[PDB]
């Protein structure tokens, strides 16, 4: 899967706050290089990673206009230095 | 299966013909092989039919008042759009036609009918015009158009000449002589297939031939094109034809002629403090204080300094003179001696060209002449020198049109040859060179020259045209209205290779293929003339792909090979390194190139042959999963190694070639579970059709890996225990003392064995255990059909193949 | 949000096949026309509709190749012929 | 696995209402007699039955107190008259 | 919800390799000691804790006696001194 | 629900009777007061007359041969087992004859035939047999006990012997004299409620009145129990009585007996080493080096040291000989010289009791006796000193059953009171002492004693029956084999609250309150002569309770109060801290303790009481949720003293009391979504049912509610939003240039400012504000009759508590 069209259906989750939690698997994993994911989390507040068996478990989160809060967390490997990403976890939190 | 609605995007009227036809017939329908004289497919018959058909229809429409009336109350009469009336006649006339082969079962015939959504009225003509005459007068422009189009793709017609010898004699004369009524002629022009025509092909189409003049091309056949000729239209003129395609050569790309200015400044900057200074004090900028002068070296750098008739000499002559006076433009402002010693002193072999103010002095010239109002005779002086040679590489064009593009219906403006005393011939090509300045400087014996045009050719093989190259011919031609239609878009799936070959139809699985249908084709290179179409590698996949064709990087553009022929409804491919290697002609399709592994057989059927590379290309997507950046070179020639071997007694075994042997990791648990499992369905599928041992091996295993999980209750097996009474069935089939044994005391003791090691380690029953033996019956009969051909020390290692895949079945039987 | 976004979401969705399992939650609901609805549905076979006590749930199957189906299923309620999303279930299932 | 010990982990969900939701997952599947799936049901609201592929699914539902209702949906197999279950939901909703 | 009844739920799961997994939630929150929710984790091997907003998530798991783990997550939050928890998650792993 | 197979264990067959007779009525209907002249339920009555007329056809069926074969033929006619026959006989024919009020209708008797599965035959006789007499000469033993069931219920027979005045004379005659015919007698026995006979009157009806003396214990009556007499049976007699009550006294605990055996170890230890060198050289111990001798407190410390007729006082005089005979066997091996002087020493106030081998030396005698042979001589003076206090305690047990257990149908044993000179009176309970030794050490005047009866009540107030109480009556009576069957257990559901009037049968309530039926009843203490039950608090409620009963821990019991009540068949409960507090009488239950708030008055039908409190269980729960462990008193009294007062004008408002003035933390989003969001619909439920008032507030509200989602289609509300509008009708309502206008003026300007208020933010419609409008109306209505009651002062402030409750409804309806 190419990452063009991964972010085809990134944006609308960023664009449209209706959206209240997104969970999508993928398999075969979708590979992206270190700068894709480096340009997603960019803008990103970092809060945890879990070096899992044979998966890195990482979580972030943005904020949006005012209590209101976006929640990212997925799970991947790393092979010749590319990412391949076994699934990811959108939802949305409000809380001070 | 992309949105049914974006595929509408661009609705050229022809492409929703083209998309509702092939959605009507099954994948396996078209795909199948036409007749024994020619590789044809049923789909690329039948679209050209109704392609030709339309465009002669179209060209009738456009000609004649009288047969616009009869279209348009042919139209109202069935209540279709007239485009819709024109292709699907001739698609549904070449189906009721090439039925003919032994099944007769015209019942095929009704289905495409009912989907496609037309009235059987229409079909009751269709199968009455097909064999017989006319419904009515009326029906003769669908008469002439699609008995034209029947002519015009007969199995190997072969030759533009060979459909004008029989058009009068044979019976496709009454069809003639009524195209003769709607004041449309047929005419054709030969043309051999070059590198530049390449490219410039479509712009003789457009510019040339087009509707305007009305030409209306149709189809070509590798050895010219055929099109049309209105009555009192215009004759095909070469004045522009030489006028267009020298216009293609003499016009350098606007970034290259920019790079190509950049390679002058880049000398001139070098030393620009001395050039900015020799505004005033010359003398003191050309001596040094040491001692007498400076030579022009220490000025122009040669480490950064080409000379221009070597920086610009791979341009044409007009582009020369606008990188002259652009330098000029740009630079004169602020080093303008710097351009006056360049010109001057760096011309290359033309050295002393510079004879206007050339006072003959060998350095000091610069304090012996006159300020910067001189420089202009240096762009006089270049005016007189490219205007000439302009005049010398044109007439170095022309020859290409009274001898390759030639056997024409088009009339002469040109001048003859003899411009007395060719100067040289060219040393590769062989084309004679007349403008006195041309070298062979390329990036007994004497000097070797080359002509402009096959430097021409090497620009574009650059970038633009860069090797390698898929190629896919067509038999006995290919309609032109077609060849600028079809195109393909990998970018966003990459490979696939799932097909069924009734589960859905043609377009489903062309559009499965990242087929896609628009009206401007720009991933493909159809070379018109040449009734062939070359798809440059570079636009295929991403990989940073070599100038020649390796035996290891073939293995990596092969799984596209099979995707290019369904695209090009199921048509040879051929992937070679240059455009000009010419394929070698059966009755079913080859994919091949420039040296074959035998798994690349043409199996019986276009079904089978593709299925068979489909096989390959989900073999390398589990490899890419496995194998790292640097290892998969290596592990797909160990593959292939084996692949090659084992298609070499049977394709089944060519689909059940995956390794297993040792080689690359024999690590099962790393290879199986992670990679191969979701592919590996489809490979079963695959061997149970390729041959009847595939059919016996697929039946066989799965009735095995049925009856594994219906007495292994549980998901507690290890690698050796659905394996391990199968390896002492082995063991006992290969050990030197039961291989002397017959045939029926071999096979049935090796059975009673495999048999006697699964009942001491689980429970049988005596009505279970039967088809377990007699499907181990026949595993170690075609082992030892396997031995019979080919050698012990193979059959030992199918054996560890099929051993293996009965462990990839019973996990592939529990993913329900 | 509309199906004009909600389109540029599933387009992803129909053509990557690598994308195994994705569910949606709305808040609030995705409005979509009757249209719109009957055009997302066309092409699949429809399996169940139950009427629940104020969201109905249809599922539908598009078959993509082999033995590989793509069900879809939905939650919604109708009011003035206008559609509400609840929420949006897409997976990948082998079916024998 | 056998009903005399799933019967000690239902006996605990049917007594504390505390419990909202609970997903219960076997692998592999546990065996139970008609008769004691019979008695699992008898007094509750039969609601929905679907045959799968190979798998039934079927749901029922107690009326607790109120407008609280414990809803409960099954997955499993037959074969010989043994009831194997894949999967067991509860939850509790608040039915109008 | 007296914890003597959730640790005759919970006995179950330690006793019964056939369960999977479990996700089980508590409305209201169930209280516990700290005394009672040390007794469970006593010999377990603890993984990570979050200290999110308002709710504490901590992993533990345990060995079973060969290459399966048993896992456990609980997200919770103390008041005087008493321990309310949120939800329970169960799930058994194998891996080297 | 409880596992409806594991409610079934331990079936007693009478256990199983009244689960179905409870599983067949509607909860709602069996909570129904009976009649107006005592507080009785549908549910107490009819389960009472089935009981007593089960146990009087066993007590036929085991002791005439005739009455059995009679039984047997009637239980063959019906084909019904033998006990589900007499129990359902005389439980539907107390519906029958209850059912006489004003509805007839008597429709309602055939749904419970229906669920009961019995055939309609058997309601034919019934339905004939409560009104008319026999259906023929079998039905004799059935007419007998089900009339003399109907006969021992009546609304306030109120006495024992009302039962034989209303015997002989009325028209119940003439079942008594075919009761005689079965050689069965009745007879009753007079009791006075005691703390001691709380324990021990158990033993009395399984060792006295059992069935194997043939007596059949019926009901109670407060003043005494009926039972019956088989004709030539033993007489009760006094002897068995006395020698078993006076068995439980002198049966001191055999943990508390090791107890007061280590007191006396924990003295003679701290001083070992001196007691053990006292084994040789007895004058080098007891004198000291520097003087003369030593005194005891220097081996007898007394820190450590209680003399023994203070330590063993507090028990019986055999179990006196037992502490002193065990810490003589444990300890003479080691140290009896400890031994020695802690018995001759340390005796309290007998302190020279010693003489026998006393030399009356003060304290040299260790030097001038005998070795250790002669501490016998102290176990034979204990012998003969507590063999002579066990005759004249045993006497003074005598008294209360001649004088208290009087008024019976038993004969005396006892020889009479004259046991001249009586020692004393007791100066609590009045009792005559006559034992030397008792005073009063209980842990113008002289010295006052206590008697060893209530020192034996003070043993068990220590531990076993603890206040505070949970008392429940029953009017007039309770069957005796009913009271030794009810259960309970909340140590897995603390509080349950959650029911209604029809969805759920009573059972299916009765266990939802957390009632048990058990065969040995032990959470339960039934005083059998007092026709009441305590309940210790101790096994309701695990917080630490204290021993008396605060006005502020009594908000915390108060929550067990109601299904206290439905558990034993909706009857008055009672919460004290002593158990002689009598309680205070109306057609309906009553729910109160020492001092009752205004919340905790009966409404108008024991389901609207019960619906008053479990309101309160709701508000606890929730409070629970929301103050810590030290707020939470502070928390339940700032309610409590809202309740009190908003129930002051209508109960209706003080469902609706939470707070949410100022007070405790008035912080509203910290209060509603955190705790009172699950109840507020179980709140709104009870308020518009009762009182006029609170169905018309609830239908307001809701219709608000709706309408407020249905104009807000959104989530995106502010707590000021939906609350706003309405605050500034308040407002409008309650400014003192508008609180003087007239009665139809005030309330149409308030409700325009409210809309007013509304339109300004939202926009409304013309058909749908009609709504808003006419229960804004209701609303502000109902604002000025609470003004006209009560004060402006009030009004406020159950505004702003209506204000909150809009807030609370508009998050309600959105939960679905
Ligand atoms: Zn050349
Ligand atoms: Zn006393």
């Amino acid at each position: 899967m190419n990452y063009k069209e991964l972010e085809k259906m990134l944006d609308v989750i960023f664009e449209n706050s209706e959206i209240k939690e997104i969970d999508l698997f993928f398999d075969p994993e979708v590979e992206i290089s270190k700068q894709e994911f480096e340009d997603l989390v960019k803008n990103a507040d970092p809060l945890q990673k879990v070096v899992g068996d044979n998966y890195i478990t990482e979580t972030f989160e943005w904020w949006e206009f005012e209590n209101q809060y976006l929640e990212f967390e997925l799970d991947y490997y790393v092979k010749d230095e590319k990412i391949f990403v076994l699934e990811m976890h959108f939802w949305r939190k409000i809380r001070k | 299966m992309r949105n049914l609605k974006r595929i509408v995007m661009g609705e050229n009227k022809l492409i929703g013909l083209v998309r509702t036809a092939l959605d009507s017939i099954t994948l396996g329908q078209g795909v199948n092989e036409a007749k024994i004289k020619s590789p044809q497919s049923y789909a690329f018959h039948t679209i050209s039919v109704g392609t030709i058909s339309l465009d002669i229809c179209k060209a009738i429409y456009s000609s004649s008042e009288i047969g616009r009336k009869q279209l348009e109350n042919l139209s109202k009469k069935y209540n279709m759009p007239f485009e819709d009336l024109w292709f699907y006649g001739g698609f549904l006339h070449d189906w009721n036609k090439l039925s003919g082969k032994e099944e007769n079962k015209e019942e095929l015939t009704k289905k495409i009918i009912d989907k496609l959504k037309l009235p059987n009225e229409f079909l009751h003509g269709i199968s009455t015009m097909a064999e017989g005459h006319l419904p009515d007068n009326l029906h003769l422009p669908l008469w002439v158009s699609i008995k034209l189009a029947d002519m015009l793709l007969i199995s190997d017609i072969g030759s533009v000449r060979d459909v004008f010898y029989f058009a009068n004699s044979d019976s496709y004369r009454n069809a003639i002589e009524a195209l003769k009524e709607y004041n449309l002629e047929l005419n054709y022009v030969s043309s051999t297939f070059r590198l530049f025509t390449l490219i410039a092909s479509k712009e003789l189409l457009n510019d040339v031939f087009n509707e305007k003049s009305g030409y209306f091309p149709l189809i070509s056949y590798a050895d010219g094109i055929v099109f049309l000729k209105r009555k009192n239209s215009q004759p095909v003129l070469l004045s522009k034809i030489v006028d267009l395609l020298s216009r293609q050569v003499f016009s350098s790309s606007s970034e290259v002629i920019e790079e190509k200015i950049s390679d002058i400044e880049k000398c001139i900057k070098n030393k620009e403090e001395l050039f900015r200074q020799m505004n005033i004090d010359v003398k003191s900028a050309i001596y040094d204080e040491e001692g007498k002068v400076k030579q022009i070296n220490a000025f122009l750098p040669t480490k950064v300094c080409k000379p221009f008739e070597d920086v610009v000499g791979n341009l044409d002559n007009k582009s020369k003179l606008q990188v002259a006076r652009e330098v000029i433009e740009r630079n004169r402002k602020d080093i303008p001696f710097g351009l006056l010693i360049y010109f001057v002193n760096k011309f290359s072999k033309n050295e002393e060209d510079y004879i206007r103010k050339g006072l003959g002095i060998n350095e000091k010239s610069l304090k012996y002449l006159l300020n910067i109002g001189d420089v202009q005779k240096a762009l006089d002086k270049i005016l007189e020198l490219l205007e000439k040679r302009y005049a010398e590489q044109s007439s170095d064009k022309t020859l290409l049109y009274y001898v390759k593009f030639s056997s024409s219906g088009n009339i002469i403006d040109d001048l003859p040859k003899i411009t007395d005393r060719p100067n040289d011939y060219c040393v590769v090509c062989g084309m004679p060179i007349y403008s006195s300045n041309p070298v062979r400087f390329v990036q007994v014996r004497d000097d070797w020259k080359v002509c402009p045009i096959c430097i021409y050719e090497a620009n574009l093989m650059k970038d633009r045209v860069k090797p390698p190259y898929f190629i896919v011919t067509f038999y006995p031609g290919v309609p032109i209205s077609l060849l600028n239609i079809i195109d393909f878009d990998f970018s966003q799936s990459s490979i696939k290779y799932y097909i069924d070959e009734e589960k859905d139809t043609y377009f489903t699985a062309f559009e499965k293929m990242g087929g896609r249908l628009e009206p401007y084709v720009k991933k493909v290179l159809p070379a018109y003339f040449s009734s062939k179409v070359i798809i440059k590698a570079s636009e295929v996949s991403n990989f940073s792909l070599s100038t020649r064709l390796s035996k290891s990087e073939l293995n990596k553009l092969l799984p596209y090979a099979p995707m290019i022929s369904m695209i090009f409804l199921t048509s040879p491919v051929l992937i070679s390194s240059n455009l000009y290697e010419m394929p070698i002609h059966e009755r079913v399709i080859s994919i091949t190139s420039t040296y074959n592994y035998t798994f690349m057989k043409s199996l019986n059927s276009n079904l089978l042959t593709l299925y068979s590379i489909f096989a390959y290309s989900a073999k390398y997507d589990a490899m890419r999963k496995i194998c790292g950046r640097s290892d998969l070179d290596n592990c797909l020639g160990y593959l292939t190694e084996e692949m090659d071997l084992y298609s070499s007694v049977d394709p089944a075994l060519g689909v059940l070639s995956i390794g297993m042997g040792v080689g690359t990791p024999i690590d099962t648990d790393e290879k199986f579970f992670s990679a191969f499992l979701p592919v590996s369905g489809y490979l079963l599928k695959v061997t149970g059709k390729v041959s009847k041992m595939g059919e016996t091996l697929k039946s066989s295993i799965f009735s095995i890996a049925y009856a594994l999980k219906d007495i292994i209750k549980s998901q507690k097996v290890s690698k050796y225990d659905v394996t391990g009474f199968l390896r002492d069935g082995v063991d006992m089939f290969f050990k030197t003392t039961s291989v002397i044994k017959d045939k029926e005391d071999r096979i049935g003791i090796s059975v009673n064995a495999a048999i006697s090691s699964l009942e001491n380690k689980y429970a049988l029953d005596d009505q279970h255990r039967a088809q377990v033996y007699s499907a181990l019956q026949d595993i170690f009969k075609t082992l030892y059909s396997i031995e019979e051909e080919s050698d012990r020390s193979l059959a030992i290692s199918i054996a560890n193949t099929l051993s293996n895949w009965l462990y990839i079945a019973y996990k592939l039987v529990l993913q329900g």
